[PDB]
RNA sequence: GCUUUACUGCAGGCUGUCGCUGAGGACUCUCACUCCGGGAGGAGGACACCGAUAGCCGGGCA
RNA sequence: ACUCGUACGGUCACUGAAUCCUGCCCAGUGCAGGUAUCUGAACACCUCGUACAAGAGGACGAAGGACCUGUCAACGGCGGG
RNA sequence: AAACAUCUCAGUAUCGGGAGGAACAGAAAACGCAAUGUGAUGUCGUUAGUAACCGCGAGUGAACGCGAUACAGCCCAAACC
């Protein structure tokens, strides 16, 4: 079986959806946890300093 | 005359002769039964604790943390380095097991601050330390000349950066000569390199 | 290289794990205050899918319920026993001070109230040879000779389904079947039959080991594989 | 090749000719407290130790001469400039 | 990427030593410590575990 | 984790249903056992050195190695004259 | 470093924890232009690519002092109550 065109035919599981606390359809519904800003993994924001250049 | 606390710190300086070696022996069966962060009502070396700054008042917190002993405990490397830094069991923290006691201690009372602590002894792979927190928030501490300072906002979370006992000693900022170029102000100013 | 087989099975994955919410009971000797009184009766007779043997289902006179490793010979309304003064027949559990020397054994305890380890699969025994006031000399199924604390309990009489491995599997289908009960990946694949990255004996134009099969006790793991620490191999001699 | 144990030479110390002995220089024991010695400890850590993880030169086929030319009367030793022989042995 | 008796190192295993650790070149004991027991108590025991270090093995890995 | 498992077990490998069979080799390499003697680190110990210290040397000697033995359905070998 | 292992890139990137409006440091068990001398601490200029490190290769790299800025000095533990 093809793993291009033919294997796009099994896609409808919903996984990321609009997230509670930041508004992006990031929150992982099967996992609970928001692949932007953390929401069910940590209190915090989640942030990181190499989503900017270096010395920005 | 000698005080009554004199007796107290004579009988720590060889914490495994005379009587007390028999305290320890038989406490620290209790202490290795006993959690990591445990509040005692008294100081285990009143004279220590009250040289640091202890008082028998409200707000005044003594907690005895247990750490365990040796190097730092370390995952070897999951990709490409060279041998220098290939290392494993000879790495050692750069900040000693009574800090580490401090901040476990600490962050079991989050409203608390740290004063001071000292050692009470060890066995083959714990390590004991008393620590004493303040309670920035009460009066009777508020109204203390000598503990008052503590409540500033500026100080709170000491241990957490470096400002306590240990801290400051365990940062190389006890010579005020040679030595301390690349200590103080701070090893972060000086780029690291101490 | 790559981990090899025998370190993916480590980290307790799904694959290599046993099917364990599929298990029945937990087969420990009851635990007796003393005196023996202890007795109850068989209600019924259950294969165990943890050890492909059957097992014995027991009601004890103070009410409680329990499966137990069963010796040949117990059947439905037979009445068990456990304690110092247990009768001495198959299916009762006693200390091996009270049992007499000479006597089939099995689900023997390591050290007393264990609630027993050796001898529990299909068919083996052990064998009480000695006694004494300090040692009880047992013969275990591999032959060896154990010196255990006459304390420890023990059933008379052998495991029951004895002679299970004397019936060929004869088909993969039916190996398969059998290994989906138990904590282990099955199929099979040769270390020669892999590549270099995946095996130590893997690689070359051919399949072959690379160096000799006997490897050492300090081997690390990921290193250790064909014939560990062999005083011998073959069959010459 | 062959070499006198003893023969009238050049002393730099009296400035003028005696009868010298000749012998090879044995080697002398190291302290272990020399500069070297010291970097050799400080610096050897985690890792590859840089020049002190390498190993034993090698061998030239023949060696120079390695003698002290000692004088008969004042006592005191010179050095020389060797010379490739493959053996030395001294006469008497 | 892969290999090995290439170079150099790093995990890991084995082994001595020190600390925990105690009483009277081989020995007993019990009190730490470890395991078994629901508990009473039983087994083991200054060893083992753990921390430190030393020698050997060490393409398992860099 | 294996394991609600306990040698009729389960781990690690080789070969690959049945049938007739599976010879010779332990020197090298590997593994394993033994070991008078030899070699074999550090601590403690002894000697020299230093009012101390660095350092040099000795005594003792673990695993390991030398040495001996077992082992090929262990890596492999089975020629010239 | 014309390869590369120490070294270098660099205590950099990145990661964990946390404060403030600024942090941190701070009233000598200092300095050691050795003195009949200086006098808490940051920072700026300089000292200086000096001393020091280094397959003594490539590279790395202070401080005291001085001229400035701003200046500030105190509280416990204990003795005795
Ligand atoms: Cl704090
Ligand atoms: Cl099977
Ligand atoms: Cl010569
Ligand atoms: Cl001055
Ligand atoms: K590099
Ligand atoms: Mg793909
Ligand atoms: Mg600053
Ligand atoms: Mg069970
Ligand atoms: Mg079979
Ligand atoms: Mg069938
Ligand atoms: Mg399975
Ligand atoms: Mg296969
Ligand atoms: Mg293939
Ligand atoms: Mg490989
Ligand atoms: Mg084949
Ligand atoms: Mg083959
Ligand atoms: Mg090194
Ligand atoms: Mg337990
Ligand atoms: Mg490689
Ligand atoms: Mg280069
Ligand atoms: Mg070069
Ligand atoms: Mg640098
Ligand atoms: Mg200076
Ligand atoms: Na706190
Ligand atoms: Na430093
Ligand atoms: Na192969
Ligand atoms: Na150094
Ligand atoms: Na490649
Ligand atoms: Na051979
Ligand atoms: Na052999
Ligand atoms: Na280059
Ligand atoms: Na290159
Ligand atoms: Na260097
Ligand atoms: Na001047």
């Amino acid at each position: 079986t093809g793993a291009g065109t033919p294997s796009q035919g099994k896609k409808n599981t919903t996984t990321h959806t609009k997230c509670r606390r930041c508004g992006e359809k990031s929150y992982h519904t099967k996992k609970k946890v928001c692949s932007s800003c953390g929401f069910g993994k940590s209190a915090k924001r989640r942030d990181y300093e190499w989503q900017s250049k270096a010395g920005e | 005359a000698r005080s009554a606390y004199s007796y107290i710190r004579e009988a720590w300086k060889r914490p495994k002769e005379g009587q007390i070696a028999e305290l320890m022996w038989h406490r620290m069966q209790e202490w290795r039964n006993e959690p990591a962060v445990v509040r005692i009502e008294r100081p285990t070396r009143l004279d220590r604790a009250r040289s640091l700054g202890y008082k028998a008042k409200q707000g005044i917190i003594v907690v005895r943390v247990a750490i365990r002993k040796g190097s730092s405990r370390r995952t070897r490397f999951n990709k490409g380095r060279r041998s220098k830094r290939m290392m494993v069991n000879r790495i050692t923290r750069k900040k000693n097991i009574q800090r580490i006691a401090e901040e476990r201690a600490n962050r079991k009372f989050p409203n608390l601050r740290v004063l001071n602590s000292y050692s009470v002894g060890e066995d083959g792979r714990h390590k004991w330390h008393e620590v004493i927190l303040i309670d920035p928030d009460h009066p009777a501490i508020k109204s203390d000349d000598q503990l008052s300072w503590i409540s500033r906002t500026r100080h709170r979370l000491r241990t957490f950066r470096g400002l306590t006992s240990a801290g400051r000693r365990c940062r190389g900022l006890r010579g005020q000569g040679k030595g301390s170029e690349k200590v103080r102000p701070s090893l972060r100013v000086n780029g690291a390199k101490a | 290289g790559r981990r090899i087989q025998g370190q993916r099975r480590g980290r307790g994955t799904s694959t290599f794990r046993a099917p364990s919410h599929r298990y029945k009971a937990d087969l420990e000797h009851r635990k007796v205050e003393d005196g023996d009184v202890i007795a109850g009766t068989v209600v019924d007779i259950e294969h165990d899918p943890a050890r492909s043997a059957p097992v014995a289902a027991v009601e004890f006179e103070d009410g409680d319920r329990r499966l137990i490793l069963a010796p040949e010979g117990v059947g439905v309304g037979d009445e068990l026993q456990v304690g110092v003064d247990a009768e001495i027949a198959p299916g009762n559990t006693l200390p091996l001070a009270e049992i007499p020397e000479g006597v089939p054994v099995c689900n023997v305890e390591s050290s007393p109230g264990d609630g027993g380890k050796f001898a529990r699969a299909s068919g083996v025994n052990a064998q009480l040879l000695t006694h004494d006031r300090n040692v009880a000399v047992v013969k275990l199924p591999s032959g060896e000779m154990k010196r255990l604390d006459p304390q420890c309990r023990a059933t008379i009489g052998v495991v029951g389904g004895g002679g299970r491995t004397d019936k060929p599997f004869v088909k993969a289908g039916n190996k398969h079947h059998k290994m989906k009960a138990r904590g282990t990946k099955w199929p099979n694949v040769r270390g020669v039959a892999m590549n270099a990255v995946d095996h130590p004996f893997g690689g070359g134009g051919r399949q072959h080991p690379g160096k000799p099969k006997s490897i050492s006790r300090n081997a690390p793991p990921g290193r250790k594989v064909g014939d560990i620490a062999s005083k011998r191999t073959g069959r010459g001699g | 090749m062959q070499m006198p144990r003893r023969f009238n030479t050049y002393c730099p110390h009296c400035n003028e000719h005696q009868e010298h002995e000749v012998e090879k220089v044995r080697s002398g024991r190291q302290t272990g407290m020399k500069w070297i010695d010291r970097q050799r400890e400080r610096n050897s850590g985690i890792g590859n130790d840089g020049k002190f993880s390498k190993v034993p030169g090698g061998d030239k086929p023949t060696k120079k001469t390695d003698l002290k030319y000692r004088c008969g009367e004042c006592g005191k030793a010179h050095l020389r400039e060797g010379w490739r022989a493959g053996r030395l042995e001294f006469q008497e």
